[PDB]
């Protein structure tokens, strides 16, 4: 799927459901392969520190009449990436009814001890998770089609910055 | 119901200007009706295997009359746009169009025969343009930089975009440099329930705005 | 209590960054070949940094600040002991006639500006303005004859009459884009694609 | 009839007359030939951008009781060489009744996407053209000489300008 | 020197406004300066033996540019006329022009090829009209009901005619109608000093005014 | 909106370019031959780009702005260490006697400035004020003896003693016309006339 359009979209199949996360993504922009591409991996690469809240907008490109709920849960740094949906429930979450709506937000805010987080860092891969669950499985009506696609946008927010530009594109 | 000259389509996703900034006249001519009017291009029909399609403007509007014969009997000549797609779908089709305004749209895959289609447009592919990286070598994820909007088939069907006349110069020959490029990509595949139709069209709707055109070449 | 005064777009830009190494050599006096007055056109799209830090972005305006280091080493053992080089480094604006000999008339008109740099002392500089037709640098073009915006050259030679000791000399151009403008934010291109 | 006085005059006879220009001119000075001597191509040969309108008198050095009419038209740049009476007479044209009047003037209008257009690019071969036509054959009484003669004189206007000497004097 | 728009006539005999009538706006359009211009038709060279020259209106108008283009991309047509002849001719030349402006001008010596030349206009004859008769089968004598001027060439070079709109219907189709006509006829013939010049041009000057045009037709 | 001060006077005519190579040296302690003190009159009429830029015009009231571009070589294999050369570049204002010898009292006299150049230093550098009898220079005379405006000499020599080395030298001689003046515009003369 990669080198093409299909590396964007998830699908929200309607077959295992084996209470497992959709997606699970790494908070740590500048580092996380998935997320070092978006434009904040493309400006953060070229400084050393930055320090912000990011912001998470999951859009679900379904049909009108496709229902269900999905569960958006934020575990802070320092925690262990939720892999079960009971857990997820217990922590940050946002229950995101499908049916009656179609774009979920969630801003992770900004904590940490420093003033400004080094960007990449190997040492410190405990930058907090968001992660996506099964709350009740898609029900749609006749024959509309079981495979959904699911879409996801990263932005930093009004009080984002960075620091200490490095600029380590070579090219031999 | 729009009110501009002759043609009026009918429009029930608000309007997305591009950049904050309204096409404003310079500070030439005021053509007001004459070319003002809603250019309703071809529809093409978005499949299942349908990559995208890319206008360039205003080459897009090289036979639409008026504009047409104004554009290409001048010398220099400036205008923003109000691009409208609507892609008429019911409620049992699925998908997502992203409609990006694209500056300079430089589609290197360039002969002048094949970077100014016109109003067939073109076809993005997996001249073949690459879609992966919008046809301009960048990933087609950060193509949200530019001005744009999402037309998902649950929320909303039409998309408007208010581009003004962005060039390094205040006004250019519309014959030989096209400031703006209308890319229409499927974000998600479309998808609908059995013996639906399988091809829901996409209208285009440009509507100039604050033309102004300096010059003449007789005829 | 941050300051985002950092990501600015001089912040971002306003960076030095050698652009070019221009090889002269003072021609020895049994004259096997004439001098290598070395011609460059000023342009940022052969250093992968420079040039992808301009394609964030569609039309610009940066003056720029070129500075000069000068280095030369004797090729031969014996030292020859050649008094200190003396450098002219001409500044062809964009659409002048460019130099095609170590003797033309180009290294005398009196249009081209020209620095005189004795090998040892602070390195030159100079600012070239922002020298363009249109009212913004334009690093994509949509049309067609009927992007490449010309900055000018920059040629240097030795001023020096031939000496028996074969000095070549290697000039360093760091550019250092100034008073930047940019419009039109594009998406950034791969690294591979340079 | 170069490097003499016959080259700076153009003469009407009264024969052919096959509506074709007397002649045409071409308005990119410092690039023409025939216009890049005139003062206009003396000093902007010592610059590189130019940016201004010009203004071209036409000089009729004839008889009295000579009377006709002529057709001065300017063809806009971007445009092509008028090279009918009707094309010309479609376009920006002024008619010059030699008869009643002896000197006709046209400002060529400064129209350009540029503040200022280069003096001498080969790029750029459609400046616009300034052209003069047989809207009538000339009539002359008794045996006044067919043969006439017309002058023009190309200056600056008050709004012209130039930018970045060149100074490409040689001499070798 | 004239003001209308591109083109200008270096005019120093009156005008003649025919029937005491200035053309006035029907109480449409408003061309301004689109058609409003003065279109100096090919000249007409008068010699000794030449009988007439009949131009007709809008017809002779049929290939000028904008006002063609509008009065063959219109169904309702309205205009008057400011026609202008000037015959230039030195001192030593004499004789004396007619130039009548015949309302619904029927030269029955009638195909449509034939009573609509164009620009190119005609010539009376001693298809080939009675220049006897004006090509009306009536004296010449009379033609001067019509109204009419005198280009004497001891005395002026110049006639200004000011025709209204004259047609029973307050605005008809101006691609099948022709309201007017202009017939120029040696009253006295030509006649100059020996090796003086032996054709003198007569150059005609039409300048549409007040007109309107109603209707369209795409293109 | 437009400026056209770029066509100014001063702005056309105040760019410096080079009017002579004065190739002087430093005799050899063998004494070959004496010093090549090189003694060149100021005059316009060399240069072919200054020349026609000034016969646009009949009067003219420019100052000079002379400045010094010194370099040198050993003609020898056998470097010699010689210390540094000290140039005396000696302004002989117009009418003074013209020097004829390395070592006659013109160079000592009270009258005739002179600047001391150790070779290596930042280019020497004077400004001849509007030296002249009448009110402005003038390019044509229509007159006649009962055009050729003496602006003065320069005379350059090497002060050090002989040494045996033949350090010869080029000093280029750069003229910038300043607080210039001009009346009386003129048809400008062909590129082939000179």
């Amino acid at each position: 799927k990669k080198n093409t359009m299909e590396m964007y979209r998830v699908r929200l199949s309607d077959k295992p459901h084996t209470d497992d996360p959709i997606l699970c993504l790494s908070l740590s922009p500048a580092s996380d392969p998935r997320l070092s591409h978006t434009m904040l991996g493309e400006i953060l690469n070229y400084y050393t520190h930055w320090a912000g809240s990011l912001k998470f907008t999951f859009m679900f490109c379904g049909s009108m009449m496709a229902t269900g709920k999905l569960l958006v849960s934020y575990a802070p740094p320092g925690a262990d990436p939720p892999k079960k949906r009971k857990e997820a429930m217990l922590g940050t979450h946002v229950i995101w009814d499908i049916g009656l709506q179609s774009s979920c937000t969630m801003v992770v805010p900004w904590i940490s001890n420093t003033t400004y987080r080094l960007t990449i860092d190997d040492s410190f891969t405990e930058g907090g998770y968001i992660s996506v669950f099964y709350q009740t499985r898609i029900v749609v009506p006749l024959s509309t089609p079981r495979e959904m696609d699911i879409l996801g946008f990263v932005s930093a927010c009004n009080d984002f910055s960075v620091r200490l530009l490095r600029d380590t594109t070579h090219i031999e | 119901q729009l009110t501009l000259g002759n043609s009026t389509i009918t429009a029930q996703a608000n309007s997305v200007v591009a950049y904050g900034r309204w096409p404003e006249y310079l500070r030439p001519t005021e053509p007001e009706v004459a070319a003002c009017r809603f250019y309703t291009l071809d529809t093409v029909s978005w499949t299942k295997e349908s990559r995208g399609w890319w206008w360039k403007l205003p080459d897009a509007l090289r036979d639409m009359g008026l504009f047409g014969q104004n554009m290409y009997y001048h010398y220099l000549g400036r205008s923003g746009y109000t691009v409208h797609v609507q892609c008429n779908a019911s409620k049992f089709h699925q998908g997502a169009l992203g409609v990006f305004a694209v500056p300079e749209m430089c589609l290197a895959g360039t002969s002048y025969q094949n970077a100014n289609p016109g109003e067939k447009g073109g076809t993005f592919t997996g001249f073949c343009p690459v879609d992966y990286l919008l046809g301009n070598g960048t990933l087609l994820g950060n193509a949200f930089v530019f001005p744009h909007q999402i037309i998902n088939l649950r929320t909303n069907n039409c998309a408007t975009l208010v581009l003004p006349y962005v060039n390094s110069l205040s006004i250019d020959s519309m014959v030989k440099h096209n400031n703006w490029g209308i890319a229409i990509l499927p974000l998600a595949p479309l998808n609908f329930a059995s013996e639906s139709s399988p091809e829901i069209p996409i209208t285009l709707t440009i509507a100039p705005m604050c033309c102004e055109f300096n010059g003449l070449r007789n005829i | 209590h941050r300051s985002r005064s950092e990501s600015s777009i001089e912040s971002f830009f306003a960076r030095g960054a050698c652009v070019t190494i221009m090889t002269v050599d003072n021609p020895a006096s049994t004259t096997n070949k004439d001098k290598l007055f070395a011609v460059w056109k000023i342009t940022y799209k052969d250093t992968v940094q420079l040039r992808r830090k301009l394609e964030f972005f569609t039309y610009s305006r940066f003056d720029m600040e070129l500075t000069f280091v000068v280095t030369a080493n004797f090729t031969e053992t014996n030292n020859g002991h050649a008094l200190n080089q003396v450098y002219q480094i001409m500044y062809v604006p964009p659409g002048a006639p460019v130099p095609e000999k170590w003797d033309d008339y180009t290294w005398q008109t009196s249009s081209n500006p020209s620095i005189f740099y004795t090998y040892g002392t602070a390195p030159a500089r100079i600012s070239v303005p922002y020298v363009g037709i249109s009212n913004a640098y334009s690093h994509f073009y949509d049309g067609f004859s009927k992007s490449l915006n010309d900055f000018g050259i920059l040629a240097v030679r030795v001023v020096n009459d031939p000496n028996p000791t074969k000095v070549t000399s290697k000039i360093r151009v760091y550019l250092k884009p100034k008073h930047i403008r940019v419009w039109c934010p594009r998406p950034p291109r791969a690294v591979a694609y340079y």
